[PDB]
RNA sequence: UGAGGGAAAGGUGAAAAGAACCCCGGGAGGGGAGUGAAAUAGAGCCUGAAACCGUGGGCUUACAAGCAGUCACGGCCCCGAGGGGUUGUGGCGUGCCUAUUGAAGCAUGAGCCGGCGACUCACGGUCGUGGGCGAGCUUAAGCCGUUGAGGCGGAGGCG
RNA sequence: GGUGGAGCCUGGGAGUGAGGGCGCGAGCGAUAACGUCCGCGUCCGAGCGCGGGAACAACCGAGACCGCCAGCUAAGGCCCC
RNA sequence: GGGGAUGACCCCAGGCGGUAGGGGAGCGUUCCCGAUGCCGAUGAAGGCCGACCCGCGAGGGCGGCUGGAGGUAAGGGAAGU
């Protein structure tokens, strides 16, 4: 008897209020939703997980002195091209990047991991455009 | 074998390998190694055994 | 100057790769309004010798 | 109905009508055997702890064979250690006759 | 008498080349390269026969666990549950059960909780 | 019904001629003929001749009609190469391969 | 900046070419 | 310069019956026709491997990270509870030989392919072994015979 | 006590006579060295086969006859990769 | 180690990482006896396929295409293997 593999499945759209949630710990959950690993029919080689919409990212939360000390870093390829941008500033300029960059790092590398990232739709502020998909609210 | 004794080309600095004469068995048309020679294959099987 | 040389043989795949731009484009050719034969535009028609309506060449 | 039976050190889910290759059993082809049952499901569900005392699944043995050859190859670099073995695992083909609840 | 290579070598090479079909570049084309490529794959498969066993059981577990968590318990709990229950169904099947027969898995979960 | 012609041992380099052959593979006899005439390459002169010898064959031997002819397949395989010595500096001599082509054109009829 | 004068390990090139071989 | 060095290069078919004649082409070459059991035996000729170069088809590929494979699943294509080809994703993964304490190694060698290429022979020795005869065993050179026949020869040797 | 790819005896065949890391005991060194020289042990050598250790001959786990889409463990692990 | 009573196969148990190297058992190449035989134009050797059969493997079969005149068993023998 050979292991079960799903035929193509229509993916569930789930929605999550990020407000006040502990950044990183929200982040791990979103990944599992993303990979599909909450589903009993999980298959490692195909995009069979959820689409996660997060809202109120600006209002992510964080322990210790990370606001002032956690530094996101970008390398340009040029001499002297390391950019160090601290979490405070990041939220202050592209708040949605904070959760995004957290989640990214906790998905697999590779083509599929990259596709899974594309299924994460993160927003600043209460509202999001995917009314069409009628996303199911999750409390995590 | 029929060839000369000359070293076809110098020991060092050619870019090619080292060789001596072209009779060496390493060459095509160079001599053989341990190939057959004329040879008596007979021996004296004990008379009693023949009888 | 120290005699640069290729470090590895170029694959069958990689030469042909390079050669992706080697294709010729066929001559651009128009009908000659007089003898209806095909020719480069802007040339005197070498079939009938006409150009701009008139005869310009014995041919 | 179906049954999760266990033969060959492995457990397979069966339904009547099923053709299954399992690890080579000792029964003439054409003979019929009973497999131990571990869970019976579908209409009623019965859970063995670990086997179910009542149930046996009945299989008729369709025949016995040898799998396709797998080359099992060994190479150790820089040592001149190389070994080649052809291998075909014996197996027994079963037809699943009925589930004796 | 003389026994020159003959036909023997060619034949020996083609055996191998045929073994190397589909391989990229000289890997399918050149005897030497083909051979080298094949040592690789000879070891690779042997190793990979071994880990296909691990490859799978992970899937299974990843799966059973997803099903357990719908029923309130985590994986390790579920297992220990079955251990204490004396239910010896394997992870190959627990996993098939989890999909094809949610009721049975549900009841399997039940007994699992009950073992404590 | 097809009809073909081959120039064998044409002493031009395969890589070079293939370029011209390529330009007319799958074209009406008529277009091919136009294309070659105004193609700027020594190989145009040879492909020309095969194409033409081929069409001659099609009409004359094979009952095909000139107005229906098109280049069905065509290709250049390489023949026996002519090796010549090129003298280089410092006493060295390289070896030039004055290469060689076997050009093939195969004409078919375009139904309708 | 090293004081203990660093002798060359190598001779400055070069002398002669093994021309030809044929 | 010279003494001297010193190659490569065999094969149509039984039989030339070695392709009249026509056709395109300056010709080369080719298409028909003819010969032949066969002509991808057509002379650049038995067979006709491999590297190498093409054309046509199937699958595939332009957000991807790679000792090139291997394991798994899926897609397509082929041949008819199976198989074959292909490869999208996923897992795993540091060429081969040499030589070294240690190499994927930024240490050696190797462009690829085909062919040539290296532990032998004689005589003695030493041990093992299969046999013959056993206080004995055995002949050398020669002679006779045989012309793919075996015999005689006791000098000698070992004990 | 111990029946072991134990031991002894006679013979035939070898190969090795560049070692290396680590723990312990010292000398040498500077209570330096991926240092050097011994002793005991071990492993790599030849286990660049497997799990762990991010990756890594010799650190931890463990001595790979072949096959399984079965089960238990070791070191190490159990938030996500 | 038991059966069968001397390799008949069967059953029970244990061993089976490996460089230098020792040992064993085989495969294939050329040639000799087998052979005044035998296979062969109703197709030799050789070449190209094969997802088929045997064999742990080296290999050996069988089939199709090609090739067009040679091949050569069981059992042994010898090497330019
Ligand atoms: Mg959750
Ligand atoms: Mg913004
Ligand atoms: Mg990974
Ligand atoms: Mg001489
Ligand atoms: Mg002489
Ligand atoms: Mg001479
Ligand atoms: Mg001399
Ligand atoms: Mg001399
Ligand atoms: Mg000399
Ligand atoms: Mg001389
Ligand atoms: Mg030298
Ligand atoms: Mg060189
Ligand atoms: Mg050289
Ligand atoms: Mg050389
Ligand atoms: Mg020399
Ligand atoms: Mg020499
Ligand atoms: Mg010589
Ligand atoms: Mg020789
Ligand atoms: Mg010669
Ligand atoms: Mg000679
Ligand atoms: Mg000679
Ligand atoms: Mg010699
Ligand atoms: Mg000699
Ligand atoms: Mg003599
Ligand atoms: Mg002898
Ligand atoms: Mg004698
Ligand atoms: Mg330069
Ligand atoms: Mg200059
Ligand atoms: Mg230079
Ligand atoms: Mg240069
Ligand atoms: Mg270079
Ligand atoms: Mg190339
Ligand atoms: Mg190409
Ligand atoms: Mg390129
Ligand atoms: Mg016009
Ligand atoms: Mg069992
Ligand atoms: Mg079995
Ligand atoms: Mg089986
Ligand atoms: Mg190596
Ligand atoms: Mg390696
Ligand atoms: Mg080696
Ligand atoms: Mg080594
Ligand atoms: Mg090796
Ligand atoms: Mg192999
Ligand atoms: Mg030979
Ligand atoms: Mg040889
Ligand atoms: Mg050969
Ligand atoms: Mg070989
Ligand atoms: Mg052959
Ligand atoms: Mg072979
Ligand atoms: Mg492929
Ligand atoms: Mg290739
Ligand atoms: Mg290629
Ligand atoms: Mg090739
Ligand atoms: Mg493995
Ligand atoms: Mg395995
Ligand atoms: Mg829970
Ligand atoms: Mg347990
Ligand atoms: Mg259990
Ligand atoms: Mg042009
Ligand atoms: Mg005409
Ligand atoms: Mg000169
Ligand atoms: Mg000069
Ligand atoms: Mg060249
Ligand atoms: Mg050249
Ligand atoms: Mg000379
Ligand atoms: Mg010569
Ligand atoms: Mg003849
Ligand atoms: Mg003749
Ligand atoms: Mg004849
Ligand atoms: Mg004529
Ligand atoms: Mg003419
Ligand atoms: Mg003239
Ligand atoms: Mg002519
Ligand atoms: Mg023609
Ligand atoms: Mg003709
Ligand atoms: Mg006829
Ligand atoms: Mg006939
Ligand atoms: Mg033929
Ligand atoms: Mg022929
Ligand atoms: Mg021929
Ligand atoms: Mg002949
Ligand atoms: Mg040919
Ligand atoms: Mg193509
Ligand atoms: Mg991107
Ligand atoms: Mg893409
Ligand atoms: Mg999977
Ligand atoms: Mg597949
Ligand atoms: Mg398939
Ligand atoms: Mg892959
Ligand atoms: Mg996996
Ligand atoms: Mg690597
Ligand atoms: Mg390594
Ligand atoms: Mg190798
Ligand atoms: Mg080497
Ligand atoms: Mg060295
Ligand atoms: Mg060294
Ligand atoms: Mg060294
Ligand atoms: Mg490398
Ligand atoms: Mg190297
Ligand atoms: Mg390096
Ligand atoms: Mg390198
Ligand atoms: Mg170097
Ligand atoms: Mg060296
Ligand atoms: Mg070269
Ligand atoms: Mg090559
Ligand atoms: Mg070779
Ligand atoms: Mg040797
Ligand atoms: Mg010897
Ligand atoms: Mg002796
Ligand atoms: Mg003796
Ligand atoms: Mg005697
Ligand atoms: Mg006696
Ligand atoms: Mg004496
Ligand atoms: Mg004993
Ligand atoms: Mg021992
Ligand atoms: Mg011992
Ligand atoms: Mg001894
Ligand atoms: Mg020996
Ligand atoms: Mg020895
Ligand atoms: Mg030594
Ligand atoms: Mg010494
Ligand atoms: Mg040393
Ligand atoms: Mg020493
Ligand atoms: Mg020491
Ligand atoms: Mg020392
Ligand atoms: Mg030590
Ligand atoms: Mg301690
Ligand atoms: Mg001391
Ligand atoms: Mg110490
Ligand atoms: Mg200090
Ligand atoms: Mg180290
Ligand atoms: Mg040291
Ligand atoms: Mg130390
Ligand atoms: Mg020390
Ligand atoms: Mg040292
Ligand atoms: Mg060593
Ligand atoms: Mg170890
Ligand atoms: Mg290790
Ligand atoms: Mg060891
Ligand atoms: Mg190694
Ligand atoms: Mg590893
Ligand atoms: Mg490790
Ligand atoms: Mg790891
Ligand atoms: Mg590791
Ligand atoms: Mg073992
Ligand atoms: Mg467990
Ligand atoms: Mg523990
Ligand atoms: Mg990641
Ligand atoms: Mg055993
Ligand atoms: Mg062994
Ligand atoms: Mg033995
Ligand atoms: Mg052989
Ligand atoms: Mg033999
Ligand atoms: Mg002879
Ligand atoms: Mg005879
Ligand atoms: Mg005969
Ligand atoms: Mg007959
Ligand atoms: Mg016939
Ligand atoms: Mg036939
Ligand atoms: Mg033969
Ligand atoms: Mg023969
Ligand atoms: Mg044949
Ligand atoms: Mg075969
Ligand atoms: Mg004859
Ligand atoms: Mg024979
Ligand atoms: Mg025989
Ligand atoms: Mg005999
Ligand atoms: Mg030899
Ligand atoms: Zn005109």
């Amino acid at each position: 008897m050979k292991t079960y593999v799903p035929k193509q499945v229509e993916p569930r759209w789930v929605l999550i209020d990020a407000e006040g949630k502990t950044l990183g710990r929200l982040a791990t959950k979103i990944a599992t939703l993303l990979r599909g690993k909450h589903r009993p029919d999980w298959t490692p080689n195909v995009a069979m997980g959820d689409f996660v919409v997060v809202v109120n990212a600006d209002k992510i939360r964080v322990t210790g002195k990370k606001l002032e000390q956690k530094i996101y870093t970008r390398y340009s390829g040029y001499p002297g091209g390391l950019k160090k941008i601290p979490l405070e500033k990041m939220l202050a300029t592209h708040p949605e990047r904070v959760l995004e960059h957290a989640v990214k790092g906790m998905l697999p590398k590779g083509p599929l991991g990259r596709r899974l990232f594309k299924r994460l739709k993160v927003y600043a502020g209460p509202d999001h455009p995917h009314q069409a998909q009628r996303p199911e609210k999750l409390e995590v | 074998v029929a060839y000369s004794g000359r070293k076809i080309w110098p020991q060092k600095h050619t870019g090619r390998a080292r060789h001596g004469d072209i009779g060496a068995p390493i060459f095509v048309g160079g001599g053989v190694v341990f190939g057959p020679k004329p040879r008596d294959y007979s021996y004296t099987l004990p008379k009693k055994v023949r009888k | 100057a120290k005699h640069p040389v290729p470090k590895k043989k170029t694959s069958k795949a990689r030469r042909d790769a390079r050669r992706s731009h080697h294709a010729l484009t066929p001559p651009t050719l128009v009908p000659c309004p007089e003898c209806k034969a095909m020719k480069p535009p802007h040339t005197v028609c070498p079939e009938c010798g006409y150009y701009a309506g008139r005869k310009v060449l014995e041919v | 109905m179906f049954a999760i039976v266990k033969t060959g050190g492995k457990q397979y889910r069966v339904e009547p009508g099923l053709k299954l290759r399992v690890e080579k059993l000792d029964a003439e082809p054409g003979a019929t055997v009973e497999l131990p049952v571990l869970l019976l499901g579908g209409e009623k569900t019965v859970v063995g702890t670990p086997v179910v005392e009542g149930a046996s699944v009945v299989a008729e043995v369709l025949g016995h064979g040898r799998g396709k050859k797998i080359l099992v190859s060994k190479f150790k670099a820089k040592v001149q250690y190389r070994r080649k073995k052809g291998h075909r695992q014996p197996y027994t083909e079963l037809l699943i006759k009925e589930i004796r609840g | 008498p003389r026994a020159k290579t003959g036909v023997v070598r060619r034949r020996k090479h083609k055996k191998i080349l045929k073994l190397a079909k589909g391989y990229w570049g000289l890997r399918s084309k050149s005897f030497r390269k083909a051979r080298e490529t094949l040592f690789a794959a000879g070891n690779y498969a042997y190793a990979h026969r071994k880990r296909r066993k691990r490859d799978f059981r992970r899937l299974w577990i990843v799966r059973i666990n997803a099903a357990c968590r719908q029923h309130g318990l985590n994986y390790s709990t579920f297992i220990h549950g079955l251990k204490k229950a004396g239910i010896e169904v394997d992870r190959k099947n627990l996993a098939d059960l989890a999909v094809r027969e949610p009721q049975v898995f549900a009841e399997l979960v039940e007994r699992a909780k009950a073992a404590q | 019904m097809e009809a073909k012609a081959i120039a064998r041992y044409v002493r031009i380099s395969p890589r070079k001629v293939r370029l011209v052959v390529d330009l007319i593979r799958g074209k009406s006899l008529e277009e091919a003929r136009n294309i070659l005439r105004y193609t700027n390459k020594r190989g145009a002169y040879f492909v020309a001749k095969v194409l033409e010898s081929a069409a001659a064959n099609a009409v004359n031997n094979h009952d095909m009609l000139e107005d229906r002819l098109y280049v069905k397949a065509a290709y250049v395989d390489e023949g026996p190469a002519l090796k010549r010595v090129l003298p280089r500096a410092r006493g060295r001599a390289d070896i030039i391969k004055k290469r060689t082509s076997h050009i093939t054109v195969i004409l078919g009829e375009k139904h309708g | 900046r090293r004081i203990r004068f660093r002798p060359p390990y190598l001779p400055r090139p070069g002398r002669r070419p093994r021309f030809p071989p044929p």
